RNA sequence: UAAGAUAUCAGAGGAAAGUCCUCUGAUCAAACAUGCGCUUCCAAUAGUAGAAGGACGUUAAGCAUUUAUCAUUGAACUAGUUCAUUGAAGUCAUUGAUGCAAACUCCUUGGUCACACACGGCGCGGAAGGCGUG
């Protein structure tokens, strides 16, 4: 029905938790009414900060049925 | 990046070298800190770890020269609070209260205010106040 | 204990201290105040009650006593997706006669406000 | 702004190979070229391969259902 | 529906959450929409195994909320008045 | 249609933004501020008038309380009680708005006072108050020696009016 | 760390061991790696008073 | 709501003799 | 977010098929009354009590248990163990958490009604239902 208002968030670095355990940080470009979201320069965070962390791709789009939370780690 | 652009700045090299020349003067420790925070002005989880680890060793080395500065133990926890690891915020009230030998008012006041929000356990939160009042 | 009206839906039993079950095996016990199309509900002074993992061997088939660890949380708004069933616990503090009395005095008082507002809006 | 349905479409025409992480229960990642999509974010993948989580078999032309789409990644 | 209309009544007051993953957020609630999704500001976030942190700003898909705890003084806001007397509407 | 039941009025032109212009309108804010101020006092002012359950007294206690003398009660006049409830209500308003902040007054010239007590510019709260001067740059170069005709004496400890005549009449030493 | 070193004057003017360490040790002041010589030059007079 | 809860205490002086001068040294 | 609707069924009637509308039946529902030898409940004073529910109260550091990081480099060592240094993350707690049990204190509730101290009903209420007629 209504579009989720993340208008203030876009172009900032954003951590979000995919389903349960996986955490994905990137720079948020765009969003839609289902909360499927797309972001640039993604990186999958893990327990060891430089070691297990690996980059995903140039552009990646996430389905909104696996967003739980979406914290804005910038201003 | 923001870190290396601060090292190659002139004012960092003079303000540091001033402190290593005249340790106990404080007003150079205070300028070394008041400058280095403003140079990382957005101080959120965003900003890079080399710039935060450096701003952590300024504080923690500065309190090791002047253990009786009540406000800089508060101000160092709140920076560790906003950056978002309350484990490391407690640890540096514990190190602040032990500096005064458990009996300073401003620390126990501005510890408990914080401690209300993060303890989230009944019997233990009142145990902080029982231990507080006997000192 | 309490005998609920044999044909009483969720709309009827406002103020009845309910006993709502979620999917995880946690129960919220409080006074109901609203509900909805998809059955999410507002309790007034609810308490979540959980059987901890350690106690749960005791409920396996063989007077049993269960240490139920509960935590207060006043005035929640639950979600529908999570509810599994409901059961009635207590009946409301006010009578059935007295809940009609408080309706008719409030129905009278609500009408008096509009006519005192309409004539204060009409001339001024 | 760059909407997602807009940005799924910029893997269709560009012919870039993508990797698609599924629901964590199943335990495979699919990869290959995204040919075309519907309104319900269920897509057809050309020259597809099923990697368990690099010895997995090739599938062919696969229509993937949009319940199981978690990520779509280049 | 009143359950959702109440959540709009609680803007700019401290609330709690409990996401179906088993976390517990509690900070001041800035925004809410009709699907029970919320933006909280200045929060304290408790991971399901007890670990607590602080984060400045957070958004949550409404679908994952298990309950919200609201301040107790809204228990007598006027959503809950049974017999209400609305005036006659102005003509469009 | 849509309406705001604090104001009791319907919206003239229904859009989403006209709602938001009413939702953060000055008239509407003053209503909802005033609406909860009334419900606040009404739970306290309408005190729980409990229901009594009188037991038939014993033969034993009726004889032991008869030998005990009847105490005098004190009832004030209607004019008297209307004033004494005006006072006691205005007293409980005062204990709300005390907020004993001597401790902020004591650490005024200290070396981190800008960073902890000014509270526009902390870390925890500081980002939130800038949305809704004495800056953070202040160091201990300005005002080196506090006592240079600058500082004010500590304001003396307050005392109860009712019992203002329990105080010892004379000081021990001669003040200036 | 990189381009930074931790030095304390109290261990250097008394001429003791471990007066610099590159790791974040306790009670040491972080100066730039290039400025360690400009550090030592300033304390030379006081080291001459300690020596003689 | 005319009177107040608290006042600062007022107090009488002790007349300034040699025994109650706070500056005295001799 | 929108559109549509305001019990169902069957019969007779008005403008071969169906719709629209009206009175007559059945069934269904709500509100209101009103009954049932209907069901359950409604606390000492001839005594200092007791029933239901609590305590996010005490005893109590009770008693009985089990828990307090990982990686890299050197020394000794049996053929795992300790010490020191370098990096990584790190809810608080160990007077804890988990299991067992008791005692005490205190809180909210009610007909603390009337008649009687008398070898398996048919006092006047109130509360909660079930069932039946109008």
């Amino acid at each position: 029905v209504s579009t989720p208002e993340l208008k203030k968030y876009m172009d900032k670095k954003i951590l979000l938790n995919i389903n349960g355990s996986r955490k994905v940080a990137g720079i948020l470009r765009g969003y839609d009414i289902f909360l499927n979201v797309v972001l640039d320069d993604a990186m999958e965070i893990n327990g060891e900060d430089p070691a297990n962390n690996h980059q995903l791709g140039l552009q990646t789009v996430i389905r909104g049925n696996s967003i739980i939370s979406l914290e804005a780690l910038d201003a | 990046d923001k870190y290396t652009a601060l090292i190659h700045d002139e004012n960092f090299s003079t303000l540091t070298l001033n402190v290593s020349r005249y340790p106990k003067s404080l007003a150079y420790w205070e300028k070394l800190l008041n400058y280095i925070v403003k140079a990382s002005a957005p101080i959120c989880k965003s900003t890079e770890p080399q710039l935060l680890k450096l701003i952590r060793c300024t504080y923690s080395s500065m309190l090791n020269e002047f253990p009786y500065l009540e406000n800089y133990y508060i101000d160092f926890a709140l920076l560790e609070y906003k950056l978002g690891n309350v484990s490391m915020s407690h640890k540096i009230f514990q190190r602040g209260l032990q500096a005064f030998n458990q009996r300073s008012l401003l620390l126990w006041t501005s510890y408990l205010k914080f401690c209300n929000n993060v303890i989230s356990h009944q019997k233990q939160l009142f145990k902080k106040y029982e231990t507080a009042e006997e000192y | 204990k309490i005998q609920v009206a044999h044909s009483s839906r969720l709309a009827n039993l406002i103020d009845y201290k309910l006993r709502v079950l979620t999917q995880d095996g946690r129960v919220y016990i409080g006074q109901l105040m609203a509900f909805d199309k998809h059955m999410n509900l507002v309790l007034n002074e609810c308490i979540e009650e959980r059987v901890p993992k350690t106690q749960l061997d005791k409920l396996r088939p063989r007077t049993l006593n269960i240490k139920v660890e509960k935590r207060v949380l006043g005035l929640t708004i639950l979600r529908g997706e999570q509810i599994l069933s409901t059961v009635v616990e207590d009946k409301p503090l006010l009578s059935k006669k007295e809940r009609l009395v408080r309706d008719k005095k409030e129905k009278k008082q609500a009408q008096k406000q509009t006519k005192l507002r309409k004539e204060k809006e009409k001339k001024p | 702004m760059v909407p997602p349905i807009n940005c799924i479409f910029n893997f269709l025409q560009q012919q870039t190979p993508v990797t698609i992480w599924l629901f964590e229960q199943i335990g495979i990642r699919i990869k290959g070229k995204i040919v075309g999509f519907d309104e319900f974010m269920n897509v057809v993948i050309d020259e597809a391969v099923e990697i368990p989580v690099e010895k997995g078999t090739p599938l062919g032309k696969i229509l993937l259902k949009g319940d199981n789409i978690t990520l779509i990644t280049s | 529906g009143i359950p959702v209309k109440l959540l709009n009544e609680a803007q700019g007051h401290i609330v709690s959450l409990e996401l179906t993953t088993g976390a517990t957020y509690r900070g001041k609630l800035v925004e809410s929409e009709d699907s029970m999704n919320v933006q909280l500001r200045d929060v304290i976030a408790t991971e399901p195994q007890g670990a607590v942190t602080h984060m400045d700003q957070i958004f949550v898909r409404g679908s994952q909320i298990k309950f919200i705890v609201v301040p107790d003084l809204l228990k007598n806001a006027p959503l809950f008045k049974k017999n209400s007397s609305r005036p006659m509407p102005p003509i469009r | 249609r849509y309406y705001c039941e604090y104001c009791h009025s319907y919206l003239t032109h229904d859009t989403l933004s006209v709602r938001k212009s009413h939702l953060v309108g000055k008239n509407h804010l003053r209503i909802t501020a005033d609406y909860y101020r009334n419900k606040a006092r009404d739970i306290i002012n309408k005190h729980n008038h409990k229901r009594r359950h009188i037991g038939k007294r014993g033969r034993k206690e009726r004889e032991n309380s008869s030998q005990n003398e009847t105490l005098k009660v004190t009832c004030l006049s209607n004019k008297e009680k209307r004033h004494i409830m005006h006072v006691k209500k205005m007293n409980q308003k005062e204990l709300a708005q005390t907020s004993i902040d001597t401790l902020k007054l004591l650490y005024d010239g200290s070396p981190g006072y800008s960073k902890v007590f000014v509270d526009a510019n902390r870390f925890d709260i500081g980002d939130l108050v800038k949305a809704s001067s004495r800056s953070r740059d202040e160091t201990c170069e300005s005002n080196p020696f506090p006592r240079l005709n600058n500082p004010k004496k500590l304001e003396p400890p307050k005392i109860l009016s009712q019992w203002s005549n329990t105080i010892p009449k004379t000081s021990i030493f001669y003040s200036v | 760390m990189r381009d930074i070193v931790f030095v304390s004057p109290q261990l250097y003017l008394s001429s003791q061991e471990g007066w610099k360490s590159d790791s974040a040790k306790s009670g040491f002041i972080p100066i730039l790696k290039n400025d360690l010589q400009r550090f030592q030059d300033s304390l030379k007079h006081i080291v001459d008073a300690r020596n003689s | 709501n005319h009177m107040s809860q608290f006042i600062y205490p007022v107090q009488q002086q002790p007349s300034l003799n040699h025994f109650t001068d706070p500056n005295n040294t001799t």
